[PDB]
């Protein structure tokens, strides 16, 4: 149930700078 | 064949006109660009410090030249202000304004204002080259949004007018470049029935 | 209906006056239609700036469902100007163009006193579109007594640094700003007792579909970073690589660019169509197939060879990485072992449905067996997913393959071994529709489907905020029927990138406009003739302030006239180098001296940022006709009664338009109007029929009568062209033209 | 209960809007039953059938066709206890259907139609 993609939209979680980023695109 | 007044004699601008010829003699007008065309300097502080000055030039300048241009050096900060009362003056006076911000570019136009004294007006006039490859570009740009880049690869993929014309409008949208909206644009100029409306 | 939130906000509006900023998504709409049917009256008349006319059209249905009588009424620029007065005593909700609403209020065509208030859609345009401000400063300047709500999403157009947000809302006269965002508590709290069951999937891309974007990536890399080094100003945050993946991109690229655009240069201009060409390559390759982006990729480098667009960055290292990649996807040259290789998607997609469908055949009885909707991204994505459900997977590709590349049989059979390796009634039986999204043109698209199709299953297969939202919303509005929404997502893509980008701006505006909000807490008559065209500006605002009126009309010949005698241009710096170059300010000049006795050329400079007027590097060299100087002093050579001023600011401009009109006779419309079927005779087709050799204005005039379209002009042959032109040489020029090879 | 339902005529599928209007003040969507769903489409089979019919011909008339069967003309159909009203609107969104169980394409008729029911006194 980890659909943090969803859940992210509502924008109340704690949700650190490096969640907002993508491990591969840093490149 | 410029001849310089001799009330003009310390300032650098006359240190940049190479190209042309220049002397000195007596002249009404500060430069004589020929016949027919005379030419005034002025600098923004120089305005602002002898507000007065120029107005007696251009009333002693009169009517006998055909072209009368005034250019000036801005160097103040804020030229808003003198540049109104200029504008205004020039307007009111019969002559043009020309601005340079450097001492390197009046004696730019100077030159350019004697080396173009019987040059025709081909410079100014669109070119619109009669080449196959550039008249389908311009007839293709005639339409409401397409560069001419769209119009480049567009007739790559192609080829001839026959096969544009003969693609469907789905293929249109399908070619590299277009996207939905361009190509359905383009599908609909290329033929309407305009004779209906 | 509405809700428990909506209807707080909407309290809160019907309160003192002001500007709402939601979600995107959160039901815009939703309050534009509540306030629309609060004021279906006859007996008074709003206005609704900002709308297009699918909404319009939606709401007026939707209003003629609910069983209103006096619907909303368009106005635009197709009926007469002495019809719009009738519209206008009407009452009722009125839809209406900027510009139409510009030219009413500046001709006093209006009741400008009737007005009971104005609602302005899409405030965020305020910012930007200097019609809407003019057309609030008229209405205020007259009626001082009718509201004015705002209301948009896209809060992040308030982020930008170049804006304020308290500009725009003084120029909105609003001085009340309410901020509902989706962590808002009253939102949060109400949509988490109607939250919908989504499940998402995190499709891995194909190890060779990695390779491309990361080539992608890293030529779009080393183009912003050229483009940067070329334009010190340009260095600003908002041409980050992380910001140029995403769809807005474009219109700031343009913001930063267009008004100084003829100035730039020769290599800058080429690499922001690098940058379009890379950015619609990344869109390529994460939507469609694999033939479609090699035929892109092959079509790339032909028009290079013919013209050479792309020779910048075509011929890079990086880039014959990619173009080896796509043929591995496509091809296999040891005679062609081709792969033909799907992405993902396409598979998880097919495992969704085949999960749906089992749940419709375990329970049917539980109600009706349920709908299925999925939402791609544009056209050409439904297309492709319909034809890979009615098809299949090798069939479509082998499709695709052999209608673009050669079609082989020995070859594609090998493949297909390796890969194994009636007429009217109800249906009663699922559904599945494929809706394209299309976010840019109007993201509340998906509620009306939604609204029409009742969907038990969604399938987001391209997914965006507006859209997620939007579900949200729609779930909550029935209490008791349930949805289950689908997330396909590309794992370690651009398009995950993009929506968390998308996110934390979102959330990061939203936090700074509580801030400024936070702090903002405490605090005789003369006329001039203005062209349509010009009030995309600023100078007929600034005009009109110092107390002289504006008659608007359409001026073949310049964009303003001060008196009977004088007309003036207005060219900025970029676009007087672009018209010299050009040669329209040559015609614009003959035309001006021919009607008018004073004409007048108006420069509009930058104080701060001052241009040289010169060719970099011919400061020393000899005189060269390419410069915009010598081209200037050419045009003032040739037409001697050219007059010039020179301005800084259109500040500047409005004070000297002023002081230029001191004791002249004021001018007239109708005058400078008439100094130039015109029904008939489509403005389409009729430019291309120009343009064509062999027609200058008689012959194309009498041949278009004979021809029904241009259709069937190439059908047309030679002796046919020269029986109707009238002539044997123009026919065949015509006929060479239209019959001929790129050679 | 009562959901928008579709509707099969000819190579097209047309997307009906059913619109249920409330029941006085203590609305009862229920009233409408499965049985009184049946009859809605053979009452208007001629309706349909009627407005496919001549968007067919347009496009083999090669131009831009209206609906003639508006917003401001809609259709009055009596019944058995129930109204009938019914309009013809421009959808504006290329949907595309596939029936699953059969994995058939079928078009979407780009009209959509909405019928809006109540009780008969």
């Amino acid at each position: 149930k980890q659909s943090f993609l969803w859940e992210g939209s509502a924008l109340t979680g704690a949700w650190a700078m490096e969640d907002f980023y993508t491990a591969r695109l840093v490149p | 064949s410029i001849i310089v007044s001799p009330r003009q004699r310390g300032n650098p601008v006359l240190k940049f006109v190479r190209n042309v010829p220049w002397e000195f003699g007596d002249v009404i007008p500060d430069y004589v660009l020929g016949q027919s065309t005379c030419a005034l300097f002025l600098s923004l502080r120089y305005h602002n410090l002898h507000p007065d000055y120029i107005h007696g030039r251009l009333q002693s300048l009169g009517k006998n030249f055909a072209l009368r241009v005034l250019l000036v050096q801005v160097d103040v900060k804020d030229p808003q202000q003198a540049l109104k009362e200029l504008a205004k003056m020039c307007i009111l006076a019969d002559c043009t304004l020309i601005l340079a911000w450097s001492p390197e570019e009046a004696g730019r136009y100077l030159e350019t204002y004697k080396a173009y004294e019987q040059k025709p007006a081909d410079l100014l006039m669109e070119k619109l080259e009669q080449d196959f490859v550039s008249r389908v570009t311009e007839c293709l740009t005639t339409v409401k949004s397409v560069n001419k880049t769209d119009s480049q690869t567009l007739l790559t993929t192609f080829g001839s007018l026959e096969q544009l014309i003969a693609a469907s409008r789905e293929d249109l949208a399908l070619c590299p470049g277009l996207g939905p909206q361009k190509a359905r644009r383009l599908f609909d100029v290329l033929h309407e029935p305009f004779l209906k409306v | 209906p509405l809700l428990e939130y909506e209807r707080q906000l909407v309290l809160e509006l019907l309160d003192t006056d002001g500007l709402v900023v939601c979600a995107r998504g959160l039901g815009a709409d939703r309050l534009l239609y509540h306030f629309l049917q609060l004021h279906c009256h006859p007996a008074c008349l709003v206005l609704v700036l900002n709308t297009q006319p699918a909404e319009e059209e939606y709401f007026i249905n939707q209003l003629k469902i609910e069983g209103v009588e006096h619907l909303p009424r368009r106005v635009t620029n197709e009926i007469t100007s002495n019809s719009r007065y009738e519209v206008y005593t009407q009452g009722g909700v009125i839809f209406a163009t900027s510009r139409i609403l510009v030219v009413d209020f500046l001709t006093d065509r209006i009741p400008s006193d009737l007005i009971t208030g104005i609602l302005v859609y899409r405030a965020h345009r305020i910012i930007e579109s200097c019609q809407e401000a003019f057309i609030l400063r008229l209405f205020r300047q007259k009626n001082k007594r009718g509201f004015i709500k705002a209301f948009t999403d896209n809060a992040v157009a308030f982020d930008t640094g170049f804006c304020h947000v308290e500009r725009v809302m003084r120029n909105l006269f609003v001085r009340k700003l309410y901020l509902w965002p989706r962590f808002h508590v009253a939102v949060n709290s109400f949509l988490e007792q109607h939250k919908p069951e989504v499940v998402e999937i995190h499709v891995s891309m194909t190890p060779t579909m990695l390779a491309i974007q990361t080539a992608i990536l890293d030529i779009l890399n080393a183009c912003l970073k050229e483009l940067k080094c070329h334009n010190p100003s340009l260095e600003v945050e908002d041409l980050s690589l992380e910001n140029a993946i995403g769809k807005p991109f474009d219109k700031t690229i343009r913001h930063y660019l267009d008004p100084l655009w003829h100035q730039l240069g020769a290599k800058t201009k080429s690499l922001v169509q690098d940058l379009k060409i890379l950015r619609t390559l990344l869109q390529y390759l994460s939507q469609y197939d694999c033939v479609t982006f090699l035929n892109l990729l092959e079509s790339l480098r032909a028009t290079e060879k013919a013209f050479g667009q792309n020779s910048g960055w075509l011929f890079l290292d990086s880039s014959t990485s990619m173009f080896i990649n796509a043929r591995a996807r496509v091809y296999h040259l040891p005679k062609k072992e081709l792969v033909l290789e799907s992405n993902p998607k396409w598979e998880a997609l097919t495992e969704v449905l085949k999960e749906i469908e089992a749940e419709n055949k375990e329970s049917e009885a539980l109600g009706g067996p349920g709908q299925v909707l999925i939402c791609a991204s544009d056209d050409r994505t439904c297309s492709q997913l319909r034809d890979y459900i009615t098809l299949g997977a090798e069939a479509f590709l082998l499709r695709l393959y052999r209608k673009t590349f050669e079609k082989d049989s020995k070859a594609e059979e090998v493949w297909m071994k390796f890969r194994k390796e009636a007429a009217f009634g109800i249906l009663k039986e699922p559904l599945t529709i494929i809706h394209p999204l299309l976010g840019c043109s109007d993201p509340y698209a998906l509620t009306r489907v939604l609204h029409e199709v009742e969907p038990r299953y969604v399938v987001l297969y391209d997914a965006e905020l507006t859209f997620v939202r939007q579900l949200e919303i729609y779930r909550a509005s029935r209490p008791g029927k349930p949805l289950r929404v689908y997330f396909l997502i590309y794992g370690g893509s651009t398009e995950e990138q993009r929506y968390l980008t998308a996110l934390r701006k979102e959330k990061e505006a939203f936090e700074k406009l509580i801030r400024e909000k936070a702090s903002m807490v405490v605090p005789t008559q003369q006329s001039i003739v203005v062209d349509m065209r010009e009030f995309r500006s600023e100078l007929p605002s600034l005009i009109h302030r110092r107390g002289i009126d504006i008659e608007p009309v359409t001026l073949e010949v310049g964009d303003y006239i001060l008196t009977p005698e004088m007309c003036v241009e207005r060219k900025s710096i970029s676009d007087l180098i672009g018209s010299l170059n050009n040669g329209r300010l040559y015609s614009q000049c003959i035309s001006m001296s021919r009607y008018y006795k004073r004409p007048v050329l108006l420069i509009e400079f930058d104080p701060s940022k001052p241009f040289s007027l010169t060719s970099r590097g011919a400061l020393f060299q000899e005189i060269s006709s390419n410069d915009i100087s010598s081209k200037l002093t050419l045009l003032t050579l040739h037409f001697p009664r050219l007059r010039i001023l020179w301005c800084p600011s259109p500040h500047a401009t409005a004070e000297l338009f002023e002081e230029l009109k001191q004791s002249k006779p004021q001018p007239d419309a109708a005058t400078a109007l008439a100094i130039t079927e015109s029904e008939k005779y489509n403005p389409g087709p009729q430019d291309f029929l120009l343009k064509m050799p062999g027609v200058n204005a008689k012959n194309c005039r009498s041949l278009m009568h004979h021809v029904k379209n241009i259709a069937e002009l190439a059908a047309l042959s030679q002796d046919e062209l020269t029986s109707i032109l009238g002539n044997a040489a123009n026919a065949k020029q015509l006929y060479d033209f239209i019959h001929t090879s790129f050679a | 209960a009562s959901k928008k339902f579709a509707v099969k005529c000819g190579n097209f599928a047309v997307l009906v809007d059913l619109h249920i209007l409330p029941q006085g003040s203590n609305k009862d969507t229920s009233w409408f039953s499965e049985q009184k769903k049946e009859e809605v489409c053979l009452l208007l089979k001629e309706t349909i059938d009627s407005r496919v019919q001549e968007y067919l011909e347009v496009r083999k008339q090669h131009r831009p066709s209206n609906a003639e069967f508006t917003r401001s003309n809609p259709l009055s159909l009596k019944g058995y206890g129930f109204q009938i009203t019914a309009y013809f609107l421009k959808r504006g969104i290329r949907l595309r259907c596939i029936r699953s169980t059969q994995n058939a394409e079928l078009c979407v008729f780009p009209d959509r139609f909405v019928v809006c029911v109540s009780q008969l006194a």
